[PDB]
């Protein structure tokens, strides 16, 4: 809870920056500043319109390679046991499987479209 | 003063996670999910977990970033609703909150609650480790498995992930 | 050949979407033989952006 | 039944099966399987629009050979399974005497019967 | 009974009811599937740490890598659904009528 | 005779029928050998 | 629940009336709440007021079936005093069927309900009195 | 859809089912069910149309929520007595959740609302392979965890599954929904006998898979989705008619044909217990699920509908499809009455 103490002090610092932004300097005359600005002209609607995106495979690609990051990240505790053979073998097999999946979707233009 | 701190962090987790699963707009749901994942990492960390909570914080949180990318890309309403906008959304959120406060009430002023099991009302410094002179640090050697003893398991897991990659590519390719 | 054979109205009975009609069966339709329902047009996401003056 | 040779998991036949006689020549069940193999060959000639009972005789003999072989091994495993069922039953008979009492078979001189004469 | 188990089972049941009743967004359904993953994760991990049964700490890492690739599969399916329609609503799925 | 642009088959190959007859006669020989072994084992054990 | 169907079997048969009839109303109202929950979850009654109305109709009709069945069971058991024959519950099932026909305001469905409910209720009492076990031995 | 990749995905379906069959560790069973799901998604969408897209959506949602409920059951099992053996459980609540997760997976009457939806829009190869494997693999797990099941759960799901699979099957003028309702009825039968002698259930599994293989092979022989097309395959292909006759009567369950050995052996080792009212109720409902077979057989072969021409064009071209293994599976499915003492091949 000492890092929670640090989080508490930074929360109090951030809220005092909010209050010193809002309440101290001057007045608050609204009613045209609140209008949505794009580049000089009043546009149609707003955001939250259906915004069809370019990449489809790339976010799922990130997700699955983050999952193999999750399986690979205990490498230092891999490196200290009496079974060196299975250690090095399954480590090489996991990275080689990662490279195999990458090589498949690299050769099958899974990244060469709307990137 | 506090000694129920894991129960307290679990109450904050249940609040953020009921507001998560009450289904507002999914960006507000992801706000709830990042709050819930952060305090759940805090629960398992302050319980005695060394790294695995910060690990799942990282992994699960990058997954939520991908979920944000798709909920922005695909379909939103003309005006997205928040928790306190609708009849049904506000009703489910406040009644989940009421279930939370009601179980806090019927634990803190009572002995036990037996809805599905006899739940003992007192914080979990019991039962707990009586200071084992380990130095092997259980979670470190625990994830130092999957590699010494874990032969078949990483084989089928990585094979499932490779099949997952070719499956995603061929589902989008199936046009 | 003098033997009775099943006919067009028996064929109309053993077809359609579902066999036995109700007050609610009018919304069901026989499936397409291609199993494909193509036509719809999605151009509402021709989303505008004013790359403006300043 | 649950094993009872749940030690060797897929021992298809132990040396325990090598003490009972195998299914003999011209037993009627393997002849039934052979007739079923000939019927399979007949219908395989029937589907492909080739002449039935013609021009597929190597396929006829192939189907008959395959079904007779498979049915022979199935009959062997079958007879082993019923033999080990019988032997375990008799071991449990000879094991516990007192739960299976010899019923004192009273002859009909004294066994009374309700009659209810039907007219 | 370790009282934190009650609130985590409560969070599981609420996430399950949220998975079952849902208004219009299949995105939210995948999101509650992700939350239910997290609930089973935290409960199994606190089990393993109460038991000191640290040979089998395979439940957390492997449960969540598998259920996260399930969520990735669902996200690609939602990509395909929103491709072949305008949106991903529960309505305009009522074709293929039973 | 009567055909145009090929008979697709009807003139068979000479590996498939030889393969099928060979494995069929092989399986017959193996089952006969199996039955002789089993009769020998039964009469040797009892 | 199994505890209160066991309460319905707990009354001697015999008569301890208002209690056998209240247990019958409780069982019927529970079954009506079950069927109303299905029929409100599989229809979208659109809207909640009509959903309350349909659940009220199904619960009140099933509880009235239970009530009329318990009434004629109690009266037949008091009058004829025979716990052996299930003919009392044959009369009971036909009375429930005719009142189901009255609550649906048809006659052919009501006569069929008399026939089927009377035969099944006589079967229930008949198999309970001779003794046919519920769902299992589960031994061999 | 490169054919090497299709062989890979079929081998992963095989691998998921073998991992289910092979382990004592519960997480490996969950991995097997999940890998089965992941690879059984793209056996669907072999075509392009969005019917397969929505069917894969509905199937994925129900299959994954059943798998997560099973993981809940395993995790509560190890909240209690902590072992990784597939054995008698040590929680009635976990056995409740586990039976309901398997009930959602392999199809039961409160839980079957995805089955005609998934089988309607997909091609026949995907439908065949999902019916065979997705009704095979959790029977292994059920066979393993049978000694700790409240009998009310399995029995109520089985009774209600048979009667719902019967009552739904009478109306559909499709073919895949008839086959799916029949699948629900047979899964109710194959679950109903589990707690008494499971050799009956697993031999019913063998016979039902042989029957469904013959059915979908005879529908791969000619691209038919309505009974109108079945009448036109009467007029174009005559041996198909009598095979549909024999196999449909064998799905009916008539004694001189081999559709009887599943039901009657079940009734034997069922009524050696003191349950008599329940087998006669179940078998009267098995009389009920035969009428749609009868009208299907009427529409195929016993009556002769008027047929559209261009079959005059089609008569020069014989049935040049591929058959998986049609005659062997056929005469194994039909002429196997007198081998009822191949009951004991199973254990
Ligand atoms: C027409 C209904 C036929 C029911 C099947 C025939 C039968 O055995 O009925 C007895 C069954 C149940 O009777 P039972 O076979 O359980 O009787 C056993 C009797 N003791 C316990 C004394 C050994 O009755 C029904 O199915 C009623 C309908
Ligand atoms: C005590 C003894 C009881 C004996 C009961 C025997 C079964 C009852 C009678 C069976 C025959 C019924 C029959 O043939 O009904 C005809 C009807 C179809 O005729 P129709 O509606 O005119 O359709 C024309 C469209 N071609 O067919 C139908 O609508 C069939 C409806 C299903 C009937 C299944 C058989 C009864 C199962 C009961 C389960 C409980």
């Amino acid at each position: 809870m000492n890092l929670m103490i640090t989080l508490l002090t930074n929360f109090t610092l951030a809220t005092l920056l909010v209050t010193i932004a809002f309440w101290l300097p001057q007045l608050n005359v609204y009613s045209e500043k609140t209008s949505p600005y794009e580049c000089g002209f009043d546009p149609m609607g707003s955001a939250r319109l259906p915004f069809s995106m370019k990449f489809f495979l790339v976010a799922i690609t990130f997700l699955l390679f983050d999952l193999e990051i999750a399986l690979l990240l205990p490498l230092p505790w891999a490196s200290q046991t009496t079974n060196l053979n299975t250690m090095l073998t399954m480590a090489l097999l996991l990275i080689f499987l990662l490279a195999v999946s990458l090589a498949y979707e690299w050769t099958q233009k899974g990244l060469e479209w709307t990137e | 003063m506090m000694t129920y701190i894991v129960f307290i962090l679990s109450i904050i987790f249940v609040m953020g996670f009921v507001g998560f699963s009450s289904k507002p707009s999914p960006i507000y749901g992801g706000l709830g999910l990042i709050v819930s994942g952060g305090v759940g990492c805090g629960i398992v960390l302050n319980f005695g977990g060394s790294f695995l909570g910060l690990m799942v914080f990282l992994i699960y949180l990058g997954g939520m970033m991908v979920v944000f990318g798709y909920t922005t890309a695909m379909a939103t309403e003309q005006y997205p609703e928040v928790w306190v906008s609708n009849k049904v959304v506000l009703g489910t959120f406040i009644t989940g909150l009421l279930m939370e406060f009601l179980m806090v009430y019927y634990v803190l002023k009572d002995k036990e609650v037996e809805i599905v099991f006899k739940f003992n009302g007192m914080g979990d410094w019991v039962i707990y480790d009586t200071g084992d002179s380990g130095f092997f640090s259980e979670e470190a050697m625990g994830i130092a498995a999957l590699y010494s003893y874990g032969t078949w398991l990483v084989i089928v897991t990585g094979w499932s992930l490779l099949i997952g990659v070719v499956v995603i590519m061929e589902i989008t390719r199936g046009n | 050949a003098r033997q009775w054979q099943p006919d067009v109205e028996w064929a109309e009975q053993y077809g359609g979407a579902v066999m036995y009609p109700t007050k609610e069966t009018a919304h069901w339709k026989p499936p397409p033989w291609n199993d494909v329902d193509p036509p719809k047009d999605t151009l509402v996401s021709n989303l505008t952006l004013n790359f403006g003056p300043q | 039944m649950t094993g009872r040779q749940a030690r060797a998991p897929l021992q298809f036949l132990p040396d325990e099966a090598r003490s009972l006689p195998p299914p003999k020549l011209t037993d009627p069940r393997l002849a039934y399987i052979g007739f079923l193999g000939y019927c399979s060959g007949l219908i395989d000639n029937a589907i492909r629009r080739r002449p039935v009972l013609s021009a597929g005789l190597h396929r006829q003999f192939l189907y008959i050979t395959s079904f007779v072989f498979v049915g022979y091994y199935l009959l062997k495993r079958q007879d082993y399974m019923y033999a080990v069922r019988d032997h375990d039953m008799f071991s449990y008979i000879k094991s516990h005497p007192e739960d299976f009492p010899e019923k004192d078979k009273k002859t009909y001189r004294e066994v009374f019967e309700e009659f209810h004469p039907v007219r | 009974m370790s009282l934190v188990y009650m609130n985590i089972m409560m969070a599981f049941t609420v996430s399950l009811t949220g998975l079952l009743m849902y208004r219009s967004h299949l995105m939210s359904s995948l999101l509650c599937l992700e939350g239910m993953m997290l609930s089973l994760f935290i409960l199994a991990t606190l089990m393993i740490l109460n038991s000191h049964f640290t040979l089998a700490s395979m439940m957390p890492i492997i449960l969540l890598v598998f259920a996260a690739c399930e969520a990735a599969l669902g996200l690609s399916l939602l990509v395909m659904v929103s491709n072949t329609y305008g949106t991903d609503y529960v309505q305009n799925l009522n074709l293929l009528q039973c | 005779k009567f055909y145009i642009q090929e008979p697709p088959h009807g003139s068979p190959n000479w590996l498939k029928v030889g393969l099928t007859l060979g494995t069929s006669a092989f399986l017959w020989i193996y089952l006969i050998k199996q039955h002789n072994e089993d009769v020998l084992e039964y009469k040797r054990r009892n | 629940a199994k505890t209160l169907l066991h309460q319905y079997w707990d009354i001697p048969e015999g008569t301890e009336c208002h209690r056998k009839t209240y247990a019958a109303t409780s069982i019927g109202g529970a079954s009506g709440l079950v069927v109303s929950a299905y029929s409100v979850a599989l229809k979208t009654p659109t809207s909640f007021l009509e959903g309350v109305a349909r659940t009220g109709r199904y619960t009140f009709t099933a509880a009235a079936i239970g009530a009329i069945f318990g009434l004629t069971s109690c009266i037949s058991a008091q009058v004829r005093e025979k716990p052996d024959d299930p003919l009392n519950y044959l009369i009971g099932g036909c009375a429930g069927g005719l009142t189901l026909g009255a609550r649906t305001r048809s006659y052919g469905i009501g006569a069929a309900a008399c026939a089927y409910m009377g035969l099944t209720a006589a079967l229930v009492k008949m198999g309970q009195l001779e003794g046919w076990k519920v769902f299992a031995e589960p031994k061999v | 859809m490169n054919p090497i990749i299709l062989i890979i995905i079929l081998m992963t379906v095989m691998l998921g089912t073998i991992i289910v069959m092979i382990s004592t560790h519960w997480l490996l069973i969950w991995i097997g069910f999940e890998m089965n799901m992941l690879a059984i998604i793209p056996i669907m969408m072999k075509k392009h149309n969005p019917r397969a897209t929505e069917a894969s959506t509905k199937y994925f949602l129900t299959q994954s929520t059943a798998s997560m409920l099973l993981m809940m059951a395993i995790i509560i099992n190890l909240m209690f007595s902590g072992q990784w053996t597939v054995m008698k459980l040590f929680n009635p609540m976990a056995s409740m959740l586990m039976t309901m997760a398997l009930a959602m997976k392999l199809g039961m009457a409160p839980f079957h609302f995805w089955v005609p939806e998934v089988t309607q829009g997909i091609p026949l190869s995907s439908g065949l392979i999902l019916l065979t494997w997705q009704k095979l693999a959790p029977m292994s797990v059920l066979y393993q965890i049978l000694p700790s099941i409240n009998l009310d759960l399995i029995l109520t799901l089985s009774i209600l599954s048979i009667t719902i699979g019967g009552w739904g099957g009478l109306n559909q003028t499709q073919l895949r929904k008839i086959m799916a309702y029949s699948s629900i009825a047979h899964m109710g039968w194959m679950t109903a006998v589990l707690l008494y002698n499971p050799t009956m259930t697993l031999l019913n599994l063998i016979i039902y898979i042989i029957m469904t293989s013959t059915m979908f092979t005879l529908f791969m022989a000619n691209s038919t989705t309505t009974t109108l097309s079945l009448s036109h395959t009467w007029n174009k292909a005559p041996i198909m008619t009598i095979l549909v006759l024999i196999t449909l009567l064998s799905m009916g369950g008539l004694p001189p044909l081999s559709g009887f050995m599943p039901k009657w052996m079940i009734i034997q080792e069922m009524t050696k217990n003191d349950s008599i009212i329940l087998p006669t109720l179940m078998a009267i409902t098995a009389l009920l699920n035969l009428y749609f077979y009868m009208r299907l057989t009427y529409s195929t072969a016993l009556t002769m509908f008027p047929s559209t021409n261009n079959m005059k064009m089609k008569w020069q071209f014989p049935t040049t499809k591929r058959m998986t293994l049609l005659p062997t599976m056929t005469v194994l499915s039909t002429m196997l009455l007198p081998l009822t003492p191949i009951l004991s091949i199973l254990e």
